[PDB]
RNA sequence: AAAAUGAAGACAUUUUAACGAGUAAGGAAACGAAAUGGCGUAAGGACAACAAAAGUAGUAAAGAUUUAAAGUAAUUUAGAU
RNA sequence: AUAAACAUACUUUGAAUCGGCCAAGUCUGGUAAGCAGGACUGGCGAUGCGGGAUGAACCGAACGUCGAGAUAAAGUGCCAAA
RNA sequence: GGAAAACUUAAAAGAACUUUGGAAAAAGAGUGAAAAGAGCUUGAAAGAGUAAUAUGUGAACGGAUAAUUUAUAAGAAAAAU
């Protein structure tokens, strides 16, 4: 048989020696770069062997705020956290901040003492998959050319789901008008005054 | 927008009478006057946030960034030492730089 | 798969007092007089070479994609590294003609092994072409 | 000897050439800078008022023990000359030169002296008899010019 | 230095431990587990496309000027003119 | 008692060297000397590094190329890290 | 007593006519594979000239560390059942 560490390719009709093979008896093999394989996929009830163990003052309902990434400064309600990822699923409902439902990692958030509490929040979707489904992925490589407007159809067409699952802010947003000072709280960005010293500071 | 960050004086490098180490620099956070204040920011982002008057040709951004780590107090007097992706530059001494809030542990 | 090759010192070793007569080259050379700064180690001047330097014993001599260099003279010079084509790499000598670095160049492509002069002594094909 | 830089347009450019010249290079290199990038129109008549002693050559590089001079006020120079021989020679250059664009057919008033260059030559050496027997070298400083002038045109870069 | 392995791999073998400043001065060549390791100039004898055209060269030698790479370094390598 | 097998005992061949200088809980000549000459040890010569502002000998400590950490002499109003 | 000084090309085919210039020369033209142009194979360093770029209060140069500018320079494969 053929060497180990002969690989074959074709001759362009050039100049070859004796004991090669000839073009018509070289069958051509693709490159193979990957050998590494892809995560599994298991069910989707069951947490990922890859899941942080949260902070004992980060409970479902407290309000907590965003202090690193695009959102910086705003606050947003905890939810519950993504198993398969082990990042927060948050929402600053946007009826009042603006912030979506989204994923952060609890290192960028600081947990207020303030707790919004609410039950009955009907998370039934807003898992692993909901959170795949509504990211914007590139135009892959050998996908012609596609400039400029891949992204552009893409939260078109992915932003009749988002307002969808915005049926989870419905009950947060009532009891939030409940507290006085709190949605005004809530919608303004969070500042460090005159004085504002953060090893003094508590939450 | 708001206000996310304290700012801290690049002093200069970790370094002796004679002798000067740039891998380490000593930053002087605002309102921490002792070293018992100094256990909240061992390990706080710390960056160094400065400005490059670009030409309109070129693609390169006209503000550019270098983090780092805060890692342990230096002195009795809140003096911290911060290690940088890459060491700053001695130009920068007596400039300010922005000590983050994360990573969080509150 | 490639190792992570780490070089100890990457400036040059220059003859002291090579940057104040154009007669003393840069070539180093150890200064043996009794009154030098260099080789007394003075704070400032104490930079001179020695084993300590030395890369790693792994990843010495290779080249930054990887491998190493093994020079060719014709086409049977490839023979010698097919076997190794995951190790070596065609470097054709500096005195070869261009007919003779196309055939070379046909064959290492045949053989699976890389040239590093791939775009040595080609012809006018630049302009106009 | 060969020109040093060639014109990026030969048929809108004219060369004139001098070998071994007997004049002074320290005193042409300096006159030479003086006229770079004039007009042929305005050179011609700075060399003439340095030849009546109306218009001064500053000395920059070579200015050991030259005198102060009322015409270096603006241009950095407290000191200046009037060479006439090299204020000469180069008055019989530019003349060579322009007759040369006339015969290629290019307009004289557009011309400018864009290049210009001196280099040292080869020197002739002379007996100075000097005290107790000894005898010096009593030696010439001549010296090669060069002289493109080309068409001034408007230029754009986008 | 000691253990292990050993006709040929290869990086002058593998592992473990200790060690590493230096003027005058010494350590010639060879020595498979090598009784220090190497770079450079020129000349002489051989080797250099293993199937009967067998190192490179007017499809551009030597030299020169530079650009990059390898080596702790002595130096070597290749591109362009 | 303690330590000692890359211990111990060497053999042969040979290089360079025999102008020395310094310190001191030491001495002799001298009014004294950064003078002259000695006993014991440690150094400089042959030796850089941190400190004494600077210094052949003082104090800490002797050097393959580096990363991090405790330290030495000695320091912590500014130059200057504390 | 007592030196220094070798080399165009295969072949002189060693420019040959015009314009500027008192002339020497220069600019064209032409020979030649190539000016190799007779101060003639190549053409280094010291020293200058031109062009591009950069810097600046009583020396200059070198080393470590970063910043800015410029240059070099790493890829066409592709997931789970």
């Amino acid at each position: 048989s053929a060497p180990q560490w002969f690989v074959p390719v074709k001759a362009g009709d050039a100049k070859v020696p004796a004991y090669y093979p000839t073009d018509d008896m070289i069958q051509e093999q693709k490159k193979k770069l990957r050998t590494r394989k892809g995560a599994k996929i298991t069910a989707l009830d069951k947490p990922a062997w890859n899941l942080e163990k949260l902070r004992k003052s980060i409970v479902p309902g407290a309000i907590l705020i965003i202090v690193a990434g695009k959102y910086a400064g705003k606050k947003v309600v905890f939810l519950k956290q993504c198993i398969k990822s082990g990042a927060l699923i948050v929402t600053g409902p946007f009826k009042i901040n603006g912030v979506p439902l989204m994923r952060i990692n609890q290192r960028y958030v600081i947990a207020t003492s303030q707790k919004v509490d609410v039950s009955k929040v009907d998370t039934t979707g807003v898992d692993v998959k909901f959170f795949k489904k509504i990211a914007i992925k590139k135009a892959a490589f050998g996908k012609t050319v596609e400039e400029d407007f891949a992204k552009k159809q893409y939260e078109a067409k992915k932003a009749l789901i988002v307002e969808k699952q915005k049926q989870v802010d419905e009950s947060i947003v009532a009891e939030i008008k409940k507290v006085p000072y709190l949605k005004e709280y809530m919608a303004s960005y969070f500042t460090l005054k005159n004085g504002d010293h953060p090893h003094l500071l508590k939450f | 927008k708001c206000r996310l960050h304290v700012n801290a004086v690049f002093m200069g490098f970790q370094r002796a009478q004679r002798n000067q180490y740039p891998n380490v620099a000593l930053l002087q956070i605002s309102g921490v006057n002792t070293k018992e204040d100094t256990p909240f920011y061992i390990g706080k982002r710390v960056a160094y946030v400065y400005k490059v008057n670009v030409k309109k040709g070129s693609n390169k951004p006209a503000i550019r960034a270098i983090f780092g780590k805060i890692v342990a107090p230096h002195g009795n007097h809140g003096v911290v030492k911060a290690r940088f992706l890459h060491n700053l530059p001695p130009k920068a001494m007596g400039q300010n730089l922005k000590v983050f809030l994360y990573p969080s542990n509150i | 798969i490639k190792p992570k090759i780490v070089k100890k010192y990457t400036g040059h070793f220059k003859r002291f007092d090579s940057n104040r007569f154009l007669r003393v080259k840069a070539s180093w050379r150890v200064p043996r007089g009794i009154d030098n700064r260099l080789r007394r180690k003075f704070k400032g001047t104490n930079l001179l070479p020695k084993i300590g330097y030395g890369s790693a014993k792994a990843t010495r001599n290779m080249l930054p994609c990887g491998l190493y260099k093994f020079p060719v003279r014709n086409t049977t010079d490839l023979e010698m590294i097919m076997m190794q084509n995951r190790k070596y790499a065609a470097e054709i000598s500096h005195a070869v003609s261009a007919k003779k670095r196309q055939e070379i160049i046909q064959r290492a492509k045949i053989l699976n092994i890389r040239v590093l002069n791939a775009d040595a002594r080609i012809k006018k094909q630049e302009v106009a072409q | 000897v060969k020109y040093c830089a060639k014109p990026v347009n030969v048929a809108k450019a004219a060369q004139a050439r001098g070998d071994n010249l007997k004049v002074h290079f320290k005193n042409t290199y300096e006159t030479a800078d003086a006229i770079r990038g004039m007009k042929v129109a305005r050179a011609q008549e700075f060399l003439k008022n340095v030849i009546i002693k109306k218009e001064i050559v500053p000395f920059r590089k070579h200015n050991g023990g030259v005198g102060r001079k009322a015409q270096c006020k603006g241009l950095n120079c407290a000191f200046g000359r009037w060479p006439v021989k090299s204020a000469q020679f180069i008055l019989k250059l530019l003349k060579n030169a322009v007759d040369n664009a006339k015969a290629k057919g290019l307009n004289t008033a557009l011309l400018t002296v864009s290049h210009i260059a001196v280099q040292e030559a080869r020197s002739s050496r002379r007996r100075l008899y000097r005290a107790h027997g000894s005898i010096n070298s009593f030696s010439s400083s001549p010296c090669h010019i060069e002289l493109i002038l080309t068409e001034k045109e408007k230029k754009v870069a986008k």
